[PDB]
C-alpha cells in the first residue's frame, strides 16, 4: 500500500503537540523580521528583506508586504509562495463580504477567515501546514485601528506593537521597553526602524533591505490611507530617524 | 521472513505466498467442526455449536439461502452474514429475472469471485470463514467446501473447523456407505452425526449443542435444533 | 413579460472633444406604476464609468460584480482598469451567462489615462460589443435615443455644448417614453475632472 | 539498501520488480497445464489433483471458455484466474457488440495482457498469481498463447507452465521437431493427455484426473468444446499405454 | 449580413459588409465581421454576432496553444475541425455561421460551418441574409483561374449586391487577402460608398437652454 | 392581495401589515402577524406565496441572528437589507424560486437614523421615504406623496397611515380584516396594539 | 489502483527545512548555467544547449521559450519538468487573462501564475516539487520590460540581472561588474556573450549556445497587417546565424 | 529516509533513483535497434531474438505501427513496450479526430515524452521501462526519428542506437558522418537505406545475420511498414554481393 | 438527395447527387455525399448534414485505431459502428446511412441503415428523398453480377430519373467505384444524364 510513505501531518504528539505545527513556526523564525506598531493615529508595518544581492530589483518589488483590502494589509514571515496563496483567498473573501453586505470587511472577520482555513491544514487533510505567519495592519469603523498575528497552528491574536520572524524575543523585549499607548505614528515609524536595527543580523540596516507601510487615517481628508513606502521614501525616513 | 510481507493482503512473499489469506485460514480451524455429506437424493449438514459460558446460548452455525440452498459456517461470524446475505441476494435475482433456480456450482464460483477480489486490494481483508454449501438443483444432490483463498470445491462429504480431520477420515472410509443412502434422509442425517462425533473430543453432542440441516429431492432446505435433534442423539 | 419592459430606464453615451459623457434617466418601475425617482443607472470603478439600463436586479448585480472583479483587477495589476480593457472584461463576464443572461444593455464612459482618448462602448445581454466613435445608447426609449442623437450630434463638441446635446438627446427622448424619466443626471468626462448635473424634467 | 520487495511497483537497482516474480513463484508451485496448437486448432489440458476420494469426478472443472471460441486454462492461484476470465469474458462482448465480428485470439490476447501489466503499475493492487495458456480459431487461424503475471505473452506452437512445466515443455519440442509440416486436431489431443501423465511425475505422489479441450475447425467447427467421453478415454489409455 | 469567401490562383479572399442590426434597427453602423482566428486563417462570420466573435476567439485560443505545442504552423482544416465538433455539441443553439479560409503549409482553403456543425467546401460560397444576392453575383461573374485581383473584385462585387439589395447588410465592405506565399492583408473598410451627406443644418444649442437643479464634482482618485 | 405598507417619519419607520390569510373561499385567520424581527433595532414584513412567505423570513432571521452572536453585534439596516437582496436575487435563478415581497424597517444605532427598505422578490431594492408591495401601492402612493413630510413625527405618521388604510377599506375589493403596526426606533420595536380604532 | 497518495510528500522537518524543496533545488544546481540580462530598452535570456550526442539535433530542443509574444522563460535543471511547465504557463496566460481581458498577460502577473503552479507541487498530495528554476522575461505597456526567477518553492524575485545553475556563483559575480542601470540591449547582449563563455567548456558559437531577446515589436514576425494597434511580438530568438555575428566582435 | 528511492521523489542529491533504474529496465531483453534517415524514408532496425522453439516467431517483435505514418520501436520488456504503443496509437487516433490532420511524429513524441514526465513527478505511476523511437517521413519535415525515456526527456536524431552496445553503434554512426559531412544516408532507394542500415549494424555489433536475427521497419511518404523474413533476406543477399 | 449503393461482379460503387438544400434554396450545388471512412470503406449521407458528417467524423475515427490494432476491419464492422451510433442515438439523429465496401474475401457488400437505426445488408440500396420516385425502376432494372459499365449505367439512370421528379435532388451526379483495382472517381454532369 501507500501507507508506507505517509508522514501523518496531522497528529498529536504524546506531549498533545502538533509536530509538523511546531516545524514550521521553527522554519517561521529563520524569516527576515516583521515588525507591526500600533499608534493613536495609525499603524506601522515594517520588515527586514532576509538577503540580497546588488543585481536584485529593489524597485519592482513587495516581497513581505501586501494590500489586503483598501483598509487592510499584511507582513509576510516565512514562505512567500505559501503567504501568496493565502492572501489570495483573504483578498476574494474581503471582495465577497463586500458584495453580499454593501460594507467592507471589520478586520477581524477577515483575519478569522485567514486563521481557520489554517486551522484546518492542522485537524484534516494529511496535508503540510502552511509556512507562514502574518502581522495584519487594518482599521475598520467598530475597533478603529487594529493589529493581528496568525501563525502555522491557525491562532490568532491582537497586538499594539508584535514581531515575527527571526529575533522576536529580542524585537518584542524592546518594543515592550520603549512603547507608550499615546505614541503618534511617527513616533514608532521610529521605535519599528530602532528595534530592527537592532535584532538585524547584517552590519548595517539600509534601505533596500527595507520595505514600510503605514495606515494612517490622514487629518486632511476624513478616512483611511494605507502608504506603501517606495525605495527612496524608505530611504528619507532612514535618514531622518539618524541612520543615515 | 513472513514479519515483513503479513502487512496485508496485497503482498506476495519471496515463497510466493499471501499470508493475509493463510492467518485467514487459519481463523476457520480456530472455529467449530461442521460436517456434510450428500446422497443422490439428499444432501446433509451436522454442525457442532459452540457457547461462551453456561449462561450464554450456542451459536448457530446454518444458514438458509434460498429454498433448495443453504450452508454452514465455520469461523468469523460476521463474514458468514455477509457471505450467505450475497448469496441470498444471488438466489433470489435468478429467481425473479429468470424464475430460474440458482445452480450450486453456480453459487460457488460466484462465492469465490467475492472472496478473491478481497485478496488483491489494498485496504480490504479476506472473509475469516470457511462455509460448506448444500442443495438440490436441476442436476442433483450437491456439497460445496468454501475457503476464504476463494478456492471452492464439490464433494460427496467434508468437515472444516477444529478436529474436522476425525470426521474427513470417517467420511473419506465411509464413501461407498453413504452415497447410497438414497430415499432414505434418516440415514444421511445419523451417518452425519457420526462423522461429526468423529471429531468430538470434549463433550458429547447435546440437544442445545447440534445441529442438523437438510435438502432434497422433496425436501426444502430445513434446520433442526432441540428437540428436532433428539432423535438422533 | 420581457424583462428589459418591467422596470424601464435608458441610458446614453456621448463623445466630444477630448471629452466623453453619460447620462441616464432616474426613473425605476413596475410596469406602470413608478416606484422610485433616484435609481441611479450609472456607475464607475476608478476613472472609468459604465451605465446598466433593464432589469433592475441584474442592473443592481452587475454592478456590484463589476466592483468587485475591478478591485481584484487592481490589487493584482497595481493599476486602475482602463475603458478598453473593462469593455473586455464586461464582454466575456456577459457570455458566460450566454444561455441564463443578465437582462441589461450596458453602456462604458471613459477617457484612456495614458492616452488621453475619449472611449465609449455598447454591448447586447449576451456581451457583443458595439464600438462607435460618436454616441451609443441604451434602455426602453432606445429608438427616440438614436432618433435625437442621429440628428442633433456633432463632433468634437466642447464640454459645455456636449453637456447640451447628450441632455437634449435624454430629455426627449425620456419624454416619448412611458418607461422612462421621473429626474436625470448628466455626466462630463474630462481627463482630470467629472462634473456631475441633475436635469430638470417633467415628472409624469 | 532494501526493501524493493514490498510493493507491487517498486524497481529495483536492476531493473526488476520483485513483487512481479514473487507472484510467478506461485505459479510454478501449481499444478502443470498445457496447450498446443494443430494445423487447424487448438488443444488444451491440465491436471487435476485428487486430494482424496470425496471429490466428485468430473465435476471441478478448470479449463474455461470465453465468448464461443476461445479455450482459457491456467495454473497458480485458481481464484485469480477465474477473475482474468471473468474480466476476459467482458472484455471479448464489449468488442463483439462494437463490431460484431466475435474477438480475434491476438486481439483478445493482447486485451488480458493489458489488463495483467496494469496490475504491475500501481502498489495498491497485486500481481496476478497465474501463467494462462489460452487460444482458439479465428478469421485467419488458430493461435496458442500463454500470458505471464508480468503481462508478458507471446504467440507458441505449444506452451505449458505450472509443476511440470519443464517435462512437458521437452515432449512439446519433440513434437515440434518430428512434425515440422504440422499435428492434427485428433493428434494433439492424444499427444496432449500423455504429456500431462508424464508431466504429472513431479507431483507423482498425488492421484489426478485429465482434463482436455480443443477448438479445431473440423472437428468443433471452430467452437471450443470440452473433450469427453469416448475421445477422452482414448487418449487417456494412449498415455497409460506410453506411460509404461 | 453578407459574407463571401472567393479562391484564387494563389490564395483565398474574404469580405463582409459592416451592418449590424437589432431587429429593424442598426446596433453598428461599421462592426467588423471578419475574425482572425491565427495569423493566416480568417474568418467571416453571420448569425449571432456574440456567438461568431465567441467562437471565433475561442477556437483562435485554442489554435494558438496547439500551434505553440507543435511548433507548426495553424492549419484551416484544424480551425474547421474544432469549430464544427463545437458548434455540434451545442445543436444549433450556438447561432453561428461562418466562412473559414486561410492559407498554411498545404495550401489554400476555403469552407463555410452553419450553426449544427455542418461543413462544405467550394471555391465561392456566401453566407447571411445578404446570401442571395451575393450568390447572384458570384453565379455571374465567377471563373476557375481568377486573379488575385479579379477575386478581390469579384467578393467586393458580390458584399454590395448584399449591401445594396439586402436590408440586413449595409454600410461599408470588409476585405481580407490570404496569399499562399505572402502575409495576410486585412483591409479594413476597403470601401466606403455609403457616407452620410452633410445635415442641412446644426442643432448646436445655445448654452443654458437645459435646465439644472443641481451640480457637484465627481471624486475619481482615491 | 395582502397590505404591506412601510413609512419611514422623523426619529421612525412604522410598518402595517394586513391580519387577513385566505385559503381559496374562505377566510382562515383575522389576526396574522406578517413580520419577523431580524434584530434588536430591525423588523422585515412580508407578503407573497403560501409556504416561501415565512419559510424566507425566517430563513432570514436565522441568519442575521448567527450574525449577531458570532460578532457580539448588530448590522446596519443598510447591511441587513443587501443581504437580504442577495438572497433574492439568487433565488430569483433558481430551481424554484422564493415568491416573497419584503419591506425592511430598522434603526440604524450608528447613524441615529431610522432606513425604509423595499425590496421585492426579483430582488429589487430601493431605499425610501415610504412603500409598499403589491396593489397596496396603487391606493396609498397619491395619498403619501400629498402628505407625506421628513420631518414627521411618529405620531404624525400613524395618522398619515390610519388616512392610507381608510382609503384601503373603502376602495379595495379585498376584506383584509385590519392591519397590525409596529414601530422601529432608537428604542426597539414596539407595536401599536391599538390602531383598530387609533 | 487510485492515487492513494493524498498525502504531502513535501513536509517539514525538526529544522524547520522542507526537504523535497532544498532536494529540488540542489537539482537546478547541477544544470546547465541559464541567464538574464536587462538593458534600458530590452531584455536577454541566454543558455547553453548541452546536446547528449552528435547524433542529436540541437535545434530540435529549445531551451528558451515563449511564452506570450511579449514573455520568454528559461530554466535551468531538470528538462522534462520545465517542458510541462512551459506548457502549463502558456495555457494558463489564456485562460486566466487573455480570455476575460482581450489581452496578454502583464509579467509580473504570469509569472505570478507560475509561481502557483509550482507552489502546489509543493504541497498537494502525492507529488514532488519541480526540479527546475526558471527566469522569465518579458514586457507590458504599464512596467516596461522585467525580468523574474521562479523557484522550486514557488518564490519569485525580479532581477537587474542574474544566472542560476552550475556556475551561477562566479557568472553572477561576472554580472555584478558589468551591469549599469544605462545599458541598451546590445551591450547587454553583449555582455550575456561573456558571461556565458566562462560556463561553456567546448564549442561556443550560435548551435552551443540558445538566446533570445525581448526588444522592439518585430512588424515582421506578426504574419498580417491591416490592424494598427497590432505591431509584432517583441520577443525574438536569435539566429545561429545572428549569433556568430556577435561572436566575432567578442 | 530509505524509502527516497521507492518512489519518484528527490533523494539528498537531487536524483530519482526511480527513474534510473527504470532506464536499467530497457536493457533487459538484451536486444538492439538504430535507427537513421534515408533521402526521402527512415529506416529502423533492431535484433530478433526469438530463444524458445516453442515460440510463434512472428509474435515475436518489438517494432510497432502507431499510424498509418508513424512507426514505434522499443527497447524494454515487451508488457511494457504494448502500454506504451497502444497509448500511441489511441493518441495519434484521437489526434487525428480533433485537429484534421495526421499527428506529427516529434509531436506523438512529446506527447509521449510529457506522459513519461508525469510518472516521475506523481508517486503512484511507475516509469515505463522502456525507450521510444519513432520514425515516420514527417509531411513537414520529412524523414524523422524522435526517442523518449523513463526521464521524460525527448529529442530528434539524424540517427541513433538503443539497446545494451548502444555506444558500440553510435560512434560507428558518428563516424561514418563525420565522414559524408551530410546529416541523413544519401539514397534513393528505401531499400539500399535498409541495406546501409543491417551492414552498420553488423560492423559496430561485429555478428553476422540471417533472416530471423533482424526486424526491419521502413517509414516512406504516406505509409510505414515492416519487412517481411523474406523481404529481409533479399537484403541480407543484396550486401552479400558486395563483401 | 439522392443516394445508392450496388454491388457487382467486380465489388461494389456509391452514387449520389450534389445538391443539400435548406428549402427551397440549393445552399450547395457541388456536394460531396460519398464519404470515405476508410480505404475501401465508404457511405453514402441522407438526412442532416450536421448529424451524418459527425457520424461518419466518429466512425472513421473508431475505424483507424481498429486498424492501428486488428488490420483492416470488414465492411461488416463499419456498418456495425454505424449502428451503434446511429441506434443509440435515435433520439437526436436524423441520419440515414447506405454502408459500401470492398473486402478481397468479401468481394462487394452494402448495408443499409435507416432511421430507425437497424442494419439491413442487400444486393443494392437506395435511399435519400429522391429514392421513392426509383423503387419502380430500381427493382426492375437490378441484375446480380453486372459488369462495371452495366452498373456505372444502371446508377446513372436510376439517380436521373431521381434527380428528374426530385427536387432536393439535382447538381451533377457522383460515383465511386470499390474494387480489388482500387479506388475510382466518376463524375457526370447535367448535359449527359438530362437527356438519358
Amino acid at each position: 500500500g501507500s501507507r508506507r510513505y505517509d508522514s501523518r501531518t496531522t497528529i498529536f504528539s504524546p506531549e498533545g503537540r502538533l509536530y509538523q505545527v511546531e516545524y514550521a513556526l521553527e522554519s517561521i523564525s529563520h524569516a527576515g523580521t516583521a515588525i507591526g506598531i500600533m499608534a493613536s493615529d495609525g499603524i506601522v508595518l515594517a520588515a527586514e528583506r532576509k538577503v540580497t544581492s546588488t543585481l536584485l530589483e529593489q524597485d519592482t518589488s513587495t516581497e513581505k508586504l501586501y494590500k489586503l483590502n483598501d483598509k487592510i494589509a499584511v507582513a509576510v514571515a516565512g514562505l512567500t509562495a505559501d503567504a501568496e496563496i493565502l492572501i489570495n483567498t483573504a483578498r476574494i473573501h474581503a471582495q465577497n463580504y463586500l458584495k453580499t453586505y454593501n460594507e467592507d470587511i471589520p478586520v477581524e472577520i477577515l483575519v478569522r477567515r485567514l486563521s481557520d482555513i489554517k486551522q484546518g491544514y492542522t485537524q484534516h487533510g494529511g496535508l503540510r501546514p502552511f509556512g507562514v505567519s502574518f502581522i495584519y495592519a487594518g482599521y475598520d469603523d467598530r475597533y478603529g485601528y487594529q493589529l493581528y498575528t496568525s501563525n502555522p497552528s491557525g491562532n490568532y491574536t491582537g497586538w499594539k506593537a508584535i514581531s515575527v520572524g527571526a529575533n522576536t524575543s529580542a524585537a518584542q523585549t524592546l518594543l515592550q521597553m520603549d512603547y507608550k499607548d499615546d505614541m503618534k505614528v511617527d513616533d514608532a515609524i521610529e521605535l519599528a526602524l530602532k528595534t530592527l536595527s537592532k535584532t538585524t543580523d547584517s552590519s548595517a540596516l539600509t534601505y533596500d533591505r527595507l520595505e514600510f507601510a503605514t495606515i494612517r487615517k490622514g487629518a486632511n481628508d476624513g478616512e483611511v490611507y494605507q502608504k506603501i513606502f517606495k525605495p527612496q521614501e524608505i530611504k528619507d525616513i532612514l535618514v531622518k530617524t539618524g541612520i543615515t | 521472513f513472513r514479519n515483513n510481507y503479513d502487512g496485508d493482503t496485497v503482498t506476495f512473499s519471496p515463497t510466493g505466498r499471501l499470508f493475509q489469506v493463510e492467518y485467514a485460514l487459519e481463523a476457520i480451524k480456530q472455529g467449530s467442526v461442521t460436517v456434510g455429506l450428500r446422497s443422490n437424493t439428499h444432501a446433509v449438514l451436522v454442525a457442532l455449536k459452540r457457547n461462551a459460558d453456561e449462561l450464554s446460548s450456542y451459536q448457530k452455525k446454518i444458514i438458509k439461502c434460498d429454498e433448495h440452498m443453504g450452508l454452514s459456517l465455520a469461523g468469523l461470524a460476521p463474514d458468514a452474514r455477509v457471505l450467505s446475505n450475497y448469496l441470498r441476494q444471488q438466489c433470489n435475482y435468478s429467481s425473479l429475472v429468470f424464475n430460474r433456480k440458482l445452480a450450486v456450482e453456480r453459487a460457488g464460483h460466484l462465492l469465490c469471485d467475492k472472496a478473491q477480489k478481497n485478496t488483491q486490494s489494498y485496504g480490504g481483508r479476506p472473509y475469516g470463514v470457511g462455509l460448506l454449501i448444500i442443495g438440490y438443483d436441476k442436476s442433483g444432490a450437491h456439497l460445496l467446501e468454501f475457503q476464504p483463498s476463494g478456492n471452492v470445491t464439490e464433494l460427496y462429504g467434508t468437515a472444516i473447523g477444529a478436529r474436522s480431520q476425525g470426521a474427513k477420515t470417517y467420511l473419506e472410509r465411509t464413501l461407498d456407505t453413504f452415497i447410497k443412502i438414497d430415499g432414505n434422509p434418516d440415514e444421511l442425517i445419523k451417518a452425519g452425526v457420526e462423522a461429526i462425533s468423529q471429531s468430538l473430543r470434549d463433550e458429547s453432542l447435546t440437544v442445545d449443542n447440534l445441529s442438523i440441516a437438510i435438502v432434497g429431492k422433496d425436501t426444502p432446505f430445513t434446520i433442526y435444533d432441540g428437540e428436532a435433534v433428539a432423535k438422533y442423539i | 413579460s420581457d424583462p428589459s419592459s418591467i422596470n424601464g430606464g435608458i441610458v446614453v453615451a456621448m463623445t466630444g472633444k477630448d471629452c466623453v459623457a453619460i447620462a441616464c434617466d432616474l426613473r425605476l418601475g413596475s410596469q406602470s406604476l413608478g416606484v422610485s425617482n433616484k435609481f441611479e443607472k450609472i456607475f464607475h470603478y476608478g476613472h472609468v464609468f459604465l451605465g446598466i439600463t433593464g432589469l433592475a436586479t441584474d442592473v443592481t448585480t452587475l454592478n456590484e460584480m463589476f466592483r468587485y472583479k475591478t478591485n481584484l483587477y487592481k490589487l493584482k495589476e497595481e493599476r486602475a482598469i482602463e475603458p478598453e480593457t473593462f469593455t473586455q472584461l464586461v464582454s466575456s463576464s456577459l457570455y458566460e451567462r450566454r444561455f441564463g443572461p443578465y437582462f441589461v444593455g450596458p453602456v462604458v464612459a471613459g477617457i484612456n489615462s495614458k492616452s488621453g482618448k475619449p472611449f465609449i462602448a455598447g454591448f447586447d445581454l449576451i456581451g457583443c460589443i458595439d464600438e462607435a466613435k460618436d454616441f451609443i445608447v441604451s434602455g426602453t426609449a432606445s429608438d427616440q435615443l438614436f432618433g435625437m442623437c442621429e440628428s442633433l450630434y456633432e463632433p468634437n463638441l466642447e464640454p459645455e455644448d456636449l453637456f447640451e446635446t447628450i441632455s437634449q438627446a435624454l430629455l426627449n427622448a425620456a419624454d416619448r417614453d412611458a418607461l422612462s424619466g421621473w429626474g436625470a443626471v448628466v455626466y462630463i468626462i474630462k481627463k482630470d475632472e467629472v462634473v456631475k448635473r441633475y436635469l430638470k424634467m417633467r415628472q409624469d | 539498501g532494501t526493501g524493493y520487495d514490498l510493493s507491487n511497483s517498486v524497481f529495483s537497482p536492476d531493473g526488476r520488480n520483485f513483487q512481479v516474480e514473487y507472484a510467478v513463484k506461485a505459479v510454478e508451485n501449481g499444478t502443470t497445464s498445457i496447450g498446443i496448437k494443430c494445423n487447424d486448432g487448438v488443444v488444451f489440458a491440465v491436471e487435476k489433483l485428487i486430494t482424496s476420494k470425496l471429490l466428485v469426478p468430473q465435476k471441478n472443472v478448470k479449463i474455461q471458455v470465453v465468448d464461443r471460441h476461445i479455450g482459457c486454462v491456467y495454473s497458480g492461484l485458481i481464484p485469480d484466474g477465474r477473475h482474468l476470465v471473468n474480466r476476459g469474458r467482458e472484455e471479448a462482448a464489449s468488442f463483439k457488440k462494437l463490431y460484431k465480428t466475435p474477438i480475434p485470439i491476438p486481439a483478445f490476447a493482447d486485451r488480458l495482457g493489458q489488463y495483467v501489466q496494469a496490475h504491475t503499475l500501481y502498489n495498491s493492487v497485486r500481481p496476478f498469481g497465474v501463467s494462462t495458456i489460452f487460444g482458439g480459431v479465428d478469421k485467419n487461424g488458430a493461435h496458442l498463447y500463454m500470458l505471464e503475471p508480468s503481462g508478458s505473452y507471446w504467440g507458441y506452437k505449444g506452451a505449458a507452465t505450472g509443476k511440470g512445466r519443464q517435462s512437458a515443455k521437452a515432449e512439446l519440442e519433440k513434437l515440434v521437431d518430428h512434425h515440422p509440416e504440422g499435428l492434427s486436431a485428433r493428434e494433439a489431443v492424444k499427444q496432449a493427455a500423455k504429456i500431462i501423465y508424464l508431466a504429472h511425475e513431479d507431483n507423482k505422489e498425488k492421484d489426478f484426473e485429465l482434463e482436455i479441450s480443443w477448438c479445431s475447425l473440423s472437428e468443433t467447427n471452430g467452437l471450443h468444446k470440452f473433450v469427453k467421453g469416448d475421445l477422452l478415454q482414448e487418449a487417456i489409455d494412449f498415455a497409460q499405454k506410453e506411460i509404461n | 449580413t453578407t459574407i463571401v469567401g472567393v479562391k484564387f490562383n494563389n490564395g483565398v479572399v474574404i469580405a463582409a459588409d459592416t451592418r449590424s442590426t437589432q431587429g429593424p434597427i442598426v446596433a453598428d453602423k461599421n462592426c467588423a465581421k471578419l475574425h482572425r482566428i491565427s495569423p493566416k486563417i480568417w474568418c467571416a462570420g453571420a448569425g449571432t454576432a456574440a456567438d461568431t466573435e465567441a467562437v471565433t476567439q475561442l477556437i483562435g485560443s485554442n489554435i494558438e496553444l496547439h500551434s505553440l505545442y507543435t511548433s507548426r504552423e495553424p492549419r484551416v482544416v484544424s480551425a474547421l475541425q474544432m469549430l464544427k465538433q463545437h458548434l455540434f455539441k451545442y445543436q444549433g443553439h450556438i447561432g453561428a455561421y461562418l466562412i473559414v479560409a486561410g492559407v498554411d503549409p498545404t495550401g489554400s482553403h476555403l469552407f463555410s460551418i452553419h450553426a449544427h456543425g455542418s461543413t462544405d467546401v467550394g471555391y465561392y460560397l456566401s453566407l447571411g441574409s445578404g446570401s442571395l444576392a451575393a450568390m447572384a453575383v458570384l453565379e455571374s461573374h465567377w471563373k476557375q483561374d481568377l486573379t488575385k485581383e479579379e477575386a478581390i473584385k469579384l467578393a467586393s462585387d458580390a458584399i454590395q449586391a448584399g449591401i445594396w439589395n439586402d436590408l440586413g447588410s449595409g454600410s461599408n465592405v470588409d476585405v481580407c487577402v490570404m496569399e499562399i506565399g505572402k502575409d495576410a492583408e486585412y483591409l479594413r473598410n476597403y470601401l466606403t460608398p455609403n457616407v452620410r451627406e452633410e445635415k442641412q443644418k446644426s442643432y448646436k444649442f445655445p448654452r443654458g437652454t437645459t435646465a439644472v437643479l443641481k451640480e457637484s464634482i465627481v471624486n475619481i482618485c482615491d | 392581495m395582502d397590505i404591506i405598507l412601510g413609512i419611514r417619519v422623523q426619529d421612525s419607520v412604522i410598518l402595517a401589515s394586513s391580519k387577513a390569510v385566505t385559503r381559496g373561499i374562505s377566510v382562515l385567520k383575522d389576526s396574522d402577524d406578517k413580520t419577523r424581527q431580524l434584530s434588536p433595532h430591525t423588523l422585515m414584513s412580508f407578503a407573497g406565496e403560501a409556504g416561501d412567505t415565512v419559510q424566507f423570513a425566517e430563513y432570514i432571521q436565522a441568519n442575521i441572528q448567527l450574525y449577531s452572536i458570532r460578532e457580539d453585534y448588530e448590522l446596519s439596516p443598510q447591511a441587513v437589507s443587501s443581504f437580504v437582496r442577495q438572497e433574492l436575487a439568487k433565488s430569483i435563478r433558481s430551481r424554484r424560486p422564493y415568491q416573497v415581497n419584503v419591506l425592511i424597517g430598522g434603526y440604524d444605532k450608528k447613524k441615529n437614523k431610522p432606513e425604509l427598505y423595499q425590496i421585492d422578490y426579483l430582488g429589487t431594492k430601493v431605499e425610501l421615504p415610504y412603500g409598499a408591495h403589491g396593489y397596496s401601492g396603487f391606493y396609498t402612493f397619491s395619498l403619501l406623496d400629498h402628505h407625506y413630510r421628513p420631518d414627521m413625527t411618529t405620531e404624525e405618521g400613524l395618522d398619515l397611515l390610519k388616512l392610507c388604510v381608510q382609503e384601503l377599506e373603502k376602495r379595495m375589493p379585498m376584506d383584509f380584516k385590519g392591519v397590525i403596526v409596529k414601530i422601529v426606533d432608537k428604542d426597539g420595536i414596539r407595536q401599536v396594539d391599538d390602531f383598530q380604532a387609533q | 489502483m487510485t492515487d492513494r497518495y493524498s498525502f504531502s510528500l513535501t513536509t517539514f522537518s525538526p529544522s524547520g527545512k522542507l526537504g523535497q524543496i532544498d532536494y529540488a533545488l540542489t537539482a537546478v544546481k547541477q544544470g546547465v548555467t541559464s541567464l538574464g540580462i536587462k538593458a534600458t530598452n530590452g531584455v536577454v535570456i541566454a543558455t547553453e544547449k548541452k546536446s547528449s550526442s552528435p547524433l542529436a539535433m540541437s535545434e530540435t530542443l529549445s531551451k528558451v521559450s515563449l511564452l506570450t509574444p511579449d514573455i520568454g522563460a528559461v530554466y535551468s535543471g531538470m528538462g522534462p519538468d520545465y517542458r510541462v511547465l512551459v506548457d502549463k504557463s502558456r495555457k494558463v496566460a489564456h485562460t486566466s487573462y487573455k480570455r476575460i481581458y482581450g489581452e496578454y498577460p502583464p509579467t509580473k502577473l504570469l509569472v505570478s501564475e507560475v509561481a502557483k503552479i509550482m507552489q502546489e507541487a509543493t504541497q498537494s498530495g502525492g507529488v514532488r516539487p519541480f526540479g527546475v528554476s526558471l527566469l522569465i522575461a518579458g514586457h507590458d505597456e504599464f512596467n516596461g520590460f522585467s525580468l523574474y526567477q521562479v523557484d522550486p518553492s514557488g518564490s519569485y524575485f525580479p532581477w537587474k540581472a542574474t544566472a542560476i545553475g552550475k556556475g551561477s556563483v562566479a557568472a553572477k559575480t561576472f554580472l555584478e561588474k558589468r551591469w549599469n542601470d544605462e545599458l541598451e540591449l546590445e551591450d547587454a547582449i553583449h555582455i550575456a556573450l561573456l558571461t556565458l563563455k566562462e560556463s561553456v567548456e567546448g564549442e561556443f558559437n550560435g548551435d552551443t549556445i540558445e538566446l533570445a531577446i525581448i526588444g522592439d515589436e518585430n512588424p515582421d514576425l506578426l504574419g498580417y497587417t491591416g490592424i494598427p494597434t497590432d505591431k509584432g511580438p517583441r520577443f525574438r530568438k536569435l539566429t545561429s546565424q545572428e549569433i556568430n555575428d556577435r561572436l566575432e566582435a567578442l | 529516509a530509505g524509502y527516497d528511492r521507492h518512489i519518484t521523489i528527490f533523494s539528498p542529491e537531487g536524483r530519482l533513483y526511480q527513474v534510473e533504474y527504470a532506464f536499467k529496465a530497457t536493457n533487459q531483453t538484451n536486444i538492439n535497434s538504430l535507427a537513421v534517415r534515408g533521402k526521402d524514408c527512415t529506416v529502423v532496425i533492431s535484433q530478433k531474438k526469438v530463444p524458445d522453439k516453442l515460440l510463434d516467431p512472428t509474435t515475436v517483435s518489438y517494432i510497432f505501427c502507431i499510424s498509418r505514418t508513424i512507426g514505434m520501436v522499443v527497447n524494454g520488456p515487451i508488457p511494457d513496450a504494448r502500454n506504451a504503443a497502444l497509448r500511441a496509437k489511441a493518441e495519434a487516433a484521437e489526434f487525428r479526430y480533433k485537429y484534421g490532420y495526421d499527428m506529427p511524429c516529434d509531436v506523438l513524441a512529446k506527447r509521449m515524452a510529457n506522459l513519461s514526465q508525469i510518472y516521475t513527478q506523481r508517486a503512484y505511476m511507475r516509469p515505463l521501462g522502456v525507450i521510444l523511437t519513432f520514425v515516420s517521413v514527417d509531411e513537414e519535415l520529412g524523414p524523422s526519428i524522435y526517442k523518449t525515456d523513463p526521464a521524460g526527456y525527448y529529442v530528434g536524431y539524424k540517427a541513433t542506437a538503443t539497446g545494451p552496445k548502444q555506444q558500440e553503434i553510435t560512434t560507428n554512426l558518428e563516424n561514418h558522418f563525420k565522414k559524408s559531412k551530410i546529416d541523413h544516408i544519401n539514397e534513393e532507394s528505401w531499400e539500399k537505406v535498409v541495406e546501409f542500415a543491417i551492414t552498420h549494424m553488423i560492423d559496430a555489433l561485429g555478428t553476422e545475420f540471417s533472416k530471423n536475427d533482424l526486424e526491419v521497419g521502413v517509414a516512406t511518404k504516406d505509409k510505414f511498414f515492416t519487412l517481411s523474413a523474406e523481404n529481409i533476406e533479399e537484403r541480407l543477399v543484396a550486401i552479400a554481393e558486395q563483401d | 438527395t439522392s443516394i445508392m449503393a450496388v454491388t457487382f461482379k467486380d465489388g461494389v460503387i456509391l452514387g449520389a447527387d450534389s445538391r443539400t438544400t435548406t428549402g427551397a434554396y440549393i445552399a450547395n450545388r457541388v456536394t460531396d455525399k460519398l464519404t470515405r471512412v476508410h480505404d475501401k470503406i465508404w457511405c453514402c449521407r441522407s438526412g442532416s448534414a450536421a448529424d451524418t458528417q459527425a457520424i461518419a467524423d466518429i466512425v472513421q475515427y473508431h475505424l483507424e485505431l481498429y486498424t492501428s490494432q486488428y488490420g483492416t476491419p470488414s465492411t461488416e464492422t463499419a456498418a456495425s459502428v454505424f449502428k451503434e451510433l446511429c441506434y443509440e442515438n435515435k433520439d437526436n439523429l436524423t441520419a440515414g446511412i447506405i454502408v459500401a465496401g470492398y473486402d478481397d474475401k468479401n468481394k462487394g457488400e452494402v448495408y443499409t441503415i435507416p432511421l430507425g437505426g437497424s442494419v439491413h445488408k442487400l444486393p443494392y440500396a437506395i435511399a435519400g428523398s429522391g429514392s421513392t420516385f426509383i423503387y419502380g425502376y430500381c427493382d426492375k432494372n437490378f441484375r446480380e453480377n453486372m459488369s462495371k459499365e452495366e452498373t456505372v449505367d444502371f446508377i446513372k439512370h436510376s439517380l436521373s430519373q431521381a434527380i428528374k421528379w426530385d427536387g432536393s435532388s439535382g447538381g451533377v451526379i457522383r460515383m465511386v467505384v470499390l474494387t480489388a483495382a482500387g479506388v475510382e472517381r466518376l463524375i457526370f454532369y447535367p448535359d449527359e444524364y438530362e437527356q438519358l
